[PDB]
């Protein structure tokens, strides 16, 4: 009715609610949260044990039949202690839904690779390596696929800073292009924009 | 535009394809490079009343995902998350090139 | 204060890995010296691998070694098959970086980094 | 006023031939072959 | 719906008119020919080549050039020293420096836009609260040396005195959209 | 008749689905009988084998069949249950049914932070 | 009005120039430094006073979209004119 | 099996890829960050806040922009508690400098004590 | 694609990089006129396709370079990931336009191209049906395009 908000159609979170809950009883060893969100998306959350029998019950089940891995992703978020959270979006061409599974790592413990499930997930769980350190069991061949080649640090980590370490330059006394400490000739001006007005109430978190 | 009807004749022939009437150079079928002022319309709010934003407030209408089962707050048929998705019909307009 | 191992139960069998890929770095450093054409010896270019492997010496987490392990496999299997080039392994010697004294009197006297 | 805005005309626009148009022109392969031999024959004698 | 680009519908068999005809197709380069034939009329059209730098490829009033700072028709700067430009610019291109002049204006002591960090997107000129940051329709501006694409107030305030004929009537054709 | 073509790459044709179907179901309920009892996963999947293998011996034709079962064709139906007999071995391997294998930290899944 | 500094360099509008001993103008030395020759300042005090009839006068730049945001000048004071913040101009109110 | 113990300070610097520069001599600082008093909004005050020590920053003799030569500069870090950007402090090495949330003290607000008999909470204007 | 850099060129005033679809609609409305140049273009555009036919389709060399050339069967494509032209090649049903429709693909109405042998021929035939059925698309809505306002009245 209204022009400016987005229309709602909720069978499809009653769907996603109930392949939800299908999901959780299935595999209640690894899953350990279920959420649907106001987009209509099913967010999956399980233990790094899991990977491997999530990944191959979703794509392999007559019900699920996510046989497309959309895409595989890491977020860093520094404040809990696995603090790369990563994440697999799967498409059901079958069934014309998409899901999401989410699980946890740290700097410390590798998952499972599924590169024997999909085979996407090579070239993807090398670029999660490379951007974020999280090491990846029994991978193929697990490198650096977007970085410089020898590149010291991982980029995409909220403590790496955005311009890096070092830069590159020709030096014309060895006559080679030569790594630097970067120094920049006008600084990066951060801005602070943030209002100090609480903007979504539902989103309102019980203080400390 | 310009060419004559020998040179025509030999581009349709050698071509197999009526050029003439579609001529990839635009000649004077085009718009005029200056047009009249425009005035645009305005959209749904503009309105003097019935018009709160917190009648219209999309932004604020957004939750928190609901948990259907969390591991540390929480016979039936088996589903699917959509029901399987319809054959598509071939194309009546031109089914085969 | 107990986690799981990623490849090495303790501090053993990751230091048998530590000395594996230095092994295979010792063996590779004079063929990288002579493909790759470099104008350093091969001499210095194995001290370059040893005082890495004394700049990571003193770490005795078996994750923190595995990890590293793996990286120096990385890193050596790069210049195995040479997409690391000339300039990326004369990265490692910053001879064209003037380097920083760590006297007092000399960090008083460029500027204010301490 | 009246609001002036990138408008269709009323009548709306011609249609679009998108579809593949291939002339289909061509010598038949019999009668091709039969000017190659009769050249060939024409030729040799 | 869908549609097949290479599927065929049934057999169309093996006869002897049509095997000879794909032997000829085959054989005498009918399908060579043809191309030939069509590349021959384009050879015998008109080329779509215009005579630069005596002729200019079309344009339009939104096009966004070389960036320009205008004046008032009294002459006193539009700018106004707010920095909503710097503070939308993208590639952070702009950099602002203010204090009030010695009549008490607020005006800038440095306007200073990178032409090698600018990435041309007309966003300065469309948070411009009073349409003093322009993108002019100036292209042909390549300059020998990396210094002289990083401009400064100066030389911004003379390309905005150098364009301000065609600025001007580009803003006047094109305002009521925007 | 018979199918001259699957239309997709690499998909055989099969010229008994019936029978392929009948003992791909069959195999799957005989290994979906070692599961636990209470396992979910072995109620759901022995409800779909039951009811694909009810529906495969109630429709002799083929395209009614395929029509009937809507999972794409039949050379795809039969695909599934390949690999939904891969997927029974491997969850009889993995044993999914126990509980949780162990409890996430307090803020692993709270977003915004 | 540009003028020269005792080097010779002219200053510009913003009141910089380069001082004698300033390694600086190598950089103008076989080239030029551009200053704009037009200064606002100057212009906009070349302006006269708009003599108007109200005690609150409302400015947008002229042009309507074209100018600056609307804004509204309280002309109370009659030993000062009252200036418009964006473009400059001056209002005075006629009492007579 | 597959669970060790370890007995250390889970220190990751030799994989965070830091020059040791920028490990040693640097220090950060935890702190929730002071409310700008230019505004009342307490929003910017939730959350913990890791930055670290000013370098620094000189003029370019081109352009006169701030020209700067540490990559740290630009930094700032996000913690939902101090404990969290304690750890993550002590993880990267890094020296820290803590300093606890300033809470606003309560504070007794009466309308009435504006217009008192006796006290001299009364107000003389509105 | 130097006249359709034209029309990128007047809707936004950069020929490439427009920054013109934005998040609430887009910013700014079409010039007068822009419509009619649009129609004029496309009237004529099939006709270039045709020829870029009879220079390939048939061309036996052509025909030799794509034909049994990079064989992806549908399965392999799935489990690989490949989405658009790829699985349409190899015979898989499947365009986002169709089966998960954005802003106004489920009013138009169009053809999806679908290859049956998943080869460089394949591909390339489904890349020009996609390029035809994009000027069916193109004929809807310039017929079919509606008057009002051009971004999201939410200030
Ligand atoms: C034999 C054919 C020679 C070419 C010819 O006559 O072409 C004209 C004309 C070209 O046809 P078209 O493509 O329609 O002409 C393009 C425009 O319509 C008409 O073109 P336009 O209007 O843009 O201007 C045309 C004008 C352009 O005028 C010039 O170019 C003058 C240059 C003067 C230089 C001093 O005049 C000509 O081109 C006249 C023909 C000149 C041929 C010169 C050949 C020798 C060149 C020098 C050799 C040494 O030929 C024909 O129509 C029939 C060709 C077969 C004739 C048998
Ligand atoms: C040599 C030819 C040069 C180019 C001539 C003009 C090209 C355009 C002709 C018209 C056209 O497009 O026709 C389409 C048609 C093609 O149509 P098609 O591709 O649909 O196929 C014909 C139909 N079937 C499928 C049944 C075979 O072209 C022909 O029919 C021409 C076929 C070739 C004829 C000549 C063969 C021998 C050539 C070499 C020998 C030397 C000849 C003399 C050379 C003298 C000079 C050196
Ligand atoms: C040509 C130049 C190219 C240069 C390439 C450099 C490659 C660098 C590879 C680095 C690989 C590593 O860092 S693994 C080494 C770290 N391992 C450890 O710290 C394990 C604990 N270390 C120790 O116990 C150390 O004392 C020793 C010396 C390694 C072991 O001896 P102990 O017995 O007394
Ligand atoms: S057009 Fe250039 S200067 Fe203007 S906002 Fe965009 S990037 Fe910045
Ligand atoms: S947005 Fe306009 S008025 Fe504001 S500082 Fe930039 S150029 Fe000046
Ligand atoms: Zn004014």
């Amino acid at each position: 009715k209204r022009p400016t908000v987005r229309p709602r159609s909720d069978v499809t979170h009653k769907q996603l609610s109930a392949f939800g809950e299908y999901v959780a009883e299935i595999l209640p060893k690894y899953v350990q949260q279920v959420q649907v969100s106001c987009l209509d998306e099913l967010e999956i959350c399980i233990h790094p044990d899991g990977v491997i029998p999530t990944l191959t019950f979703l794509r392999d089940h007559t019900n699920a039949q996510f046989k497309s891995l959309a895409d595989l992703t890491a977020v860093d978020v520094p404040t809990r202690q696995n603090r790369f959270e990563i994440v697999y979006n799967l498409l059901s061409l079958r069934f014309n839904s998409r899901i999401r599974v989410k699980t946890y790592a740290d700097e410390l413990t590798p998952i499972d690779s599924i590169v024997s499930v999909h085979i996407a997930a090579n070239w993807y769980e090398r670029e999660v390596w490379d951007m974020f350190g999280v090491f990846f069991f029994n991978h193929p061949d697990l490198r650096r696929i977007l970085t410089d080649y020898g590149f010291e640090g991982h980029p995409f980590r909220k403590d790496f800073p955005l311009t890096g370490y070092v830069e590159l330059r020709y030096d014309d006394e060895v006559k080679r292009v030569v790594a630097e400490p970067v120094e920049l000739a006008q600084e990066f001006r951060k801005f602070d924009l943030n209002s100090p007005w609480e903007a979504f109430p539902a989103y309102r978190q019980p203080p400390e | 535009a310009s060419a004559t009807r020998v040179i025509q004749k030999l581009r349709n022939w050698a071509s197999g394809q009526d050029l003439q009437a579609k001529l990839q150079l635009r000649y004077q079928e085009i718009a005029k490079r200056t047009q009249p002022p425009p005035k645009l319309p305005v959209g749904p709010s503009h309105k003097l009343s019935n018009n709160y934003y917190c009648t219209r407030d999309g932004r604020r209408e957004v939750v928190p995902p609901s948990i259907i089962m969390s591991s540390q707050k929480a016979e039936k048929k088996a589903v699917t998350p959509a029901p399987p998705m319809k054959r598509w019909e071939l194309s009546k307009d031109q089914p085969y090139l | 204060t107990s986690v799981k191992p990623i490849f090495s139960r303790d501090l053993n069998e990751a230091k048998r890995r530590v000395r594996e890929l230095y092994r295979a770095w010792y063996r590779e450093v004079p063929n990288t010296v002579h493909l790759m054409q470099l104008d350093i010896t091969v001499k210095q270019g194995r001290d370059k691998v040893r005082e890495m492997f004394m700049k990571n010496a003193h770490v005795t987490d078996p994750r923190v070694v595995d990890l590293l392990v793996i990286k120096g496999k990385m890193e050596l299997q790069e210049t195995i098959k040479v997409w690391k080039q000339r300039t990326h392994v004369m990265r490692f010697f910053h001879e064209t970086e003037t380097p920083r004294p760590k006297d007092f009197l000399s960090k008083f006297y460029m500027g204010h980094d301490p | 006023s009246k609001v002036k805005q990138d408008m269709p005309p009323p009548g709306g626009y011609g249609p679009i031939d998108y579809k593949r148009n291939l002339p289909r022109r061509g010598l038949s392969g019999y009668s091709m072959f039969a000017v190659g031999i009769g050249a060939l024959i024409f030729g040799y004698w | 719906t869908y549609k097949y680009v290479n599927k065929k519908e049934q057999e169309s068999e093996v006869d002897m008119k049509s095997a000879t005809d794909n032997a000829a197709r085959i054989l005498m380069w009918t399908e060579l020919i043809r191309g030939l034939g069509m590349t021959l009329s384009y050879l015998f059209r008109e080329p779509a080549t215009i005579n630069y730098p005596f002729e200019k490829g079309p344009l339009s009033p939104r096009f966004r050039g070389e960036h320009a700072l205008r004046r008032y028709p009294s002459g006193e700067e539009r700018c106004i020293a707010c920095k909503l430009c710097e503070a939308i610019c993208p590639a952070q291109a702009i950099t602002i420096e203010a204090e009030p002049r010695a009549d008490g204006s607020r005006r800038t002591t440095r306007y200073d836009i990178d032409m090698t960090k600018c990435i041309y997107c007309g966003f300065c000129q469309e948070a411009c609260p009073v349409d003093a940051i322009v993108e002019g329709p100036n292209f042909e501006f390549s300059t020998e040396t990396h210094e002289e694409l990083l401009y400064n107030k100066e030389k911004l305030l003379n390309n905005g005195d150098k364009w301000e004929a065609e600025i001007a009537a580009n803003i006047q054709a094109d305002y009521l959209y925007r | 008749l018979l199918k001259k073509t699957t239309g997709l790459v690499g998909l055989a044709v099969c010229d008994t689905p019936h029978e392929r179907l009948t003992i791909l179901y069959t195999k799957t309920l005989d290994i979906l009988k070692h599961f636990p009892k209470h396992a979910a996963y072995r109620k759901y999947t022995e409800q779909i084998t039951n009811e694909k293998l009810d529906m495969v011996k109630a429709e002799p034709d083929v395209k009614k069949l395929e029509a009937l079962l809507q999972g794409g064709e039949v050379e795809e139906v039969i695909l599934q249950a390949e690999k939904e007999l891969s997927l029974a071995r491997k969850m009889l391997k993995w044993k999914p049914w126990e509980p949780l294998v162990e409890e996430p930290p307090a803020n692993q899944w709270k977003w915004p932070i | 009005g540009v003028q020269v500094s005792p080097s010779g360099e002219k200053i510009t509008h913003t009141g910089q120039v380069y001082d004698e001993k300033d390694y600086r103008r190598v950089r103008f030395v076989d080239r030029q430094k551009e200053v704009n020759e037009n200064f606002a300042i100057d212009l906009i005090a070349q302006q006269p006073v708009n003599e108007v009839e109200h005690r609150i006068i409302a400015c947008d730049g002229g042009g309507g979209a074209l100018g600056h945001p609307k804004v509204y000048i309280n002309l109370d004071k009659e030993t000062k004119t009252g200036t418009c913040g964006y473009c400059g101009l001056q209002f005075k109110q006629h009492h007579h | 099996t597959q669970l060790i113990t370890v007995d250390e300070k889970l220190d990751i610097t030799t994989l965070t890829g830091v020059p040791e520069e920028h490990i040693k001599t640097r220090k950060v600082r935890i702190f929730v960050p002071a409310r700008n008093n230019m505004q009342s909004g307490v929003n910017n005050t939730k959350k913990w806040k890791m930055e670290f020590d000013t370098r620094e920053r000189w003029e370019n003799p081109l352009m006169g922009w701030a020209s700067t030569a540490d990559p740290l500069s630009n930094m700032v870090l996000t913690f939902s508690a101090k404990e969290d950007a304690i750890a993550f402090a002590e993880k990267n090495g890094w020296s820290y400098d803590v300093e606890e949330k300033k809470v606003p003290k309560p504070k007794s607000k009466s309308y009435g004590a504006n217009f008192s008999w006796n006290k001299r909470t009364r107000v003389s204007t509105k | 694609r130097e006249k359709m850099f034209e029309f990128y060129e007047r809707v936004s005033g950069a020929r490439m990089h427009a920054a013109y679809i934005r998040p609430g609609g887009v910013h700014q409305d079409l010039p007068l006129g822009l419509l009619d140049d649009i129609y004029e273009f496309s009237k004529n555009f099939s006709l270039r396709i045709d020829e870029v036919e009879e220079m390939l389709t048939n061309n036996r060399i052509w025909r030799n370079r794509t034909v049994d050339i990079g064989v992806v069967t549908a399965e392999d494509a799935l489990n690989y990931g490949f989405s658009g032209v790829m699985l349409r090649g190899s015979g898989i049903q499947w365009d986002l336009r169709k089966t998960q429709p954005y802003d106004v693909y489920d009013q138009v109405e169009f053809d999806v191209p679908i290859g049956s042998r998943g080869d460089c021929y394949d591909r390339y035939l489904c890349r020009v049906e996609e390029m035809r059925q994009s000027l069916r698309i193109i004929e809807q809505c310039l017929n079919k395009m509606p008057p009002g306002e051009i971004k999201v009245d939410d200030a």
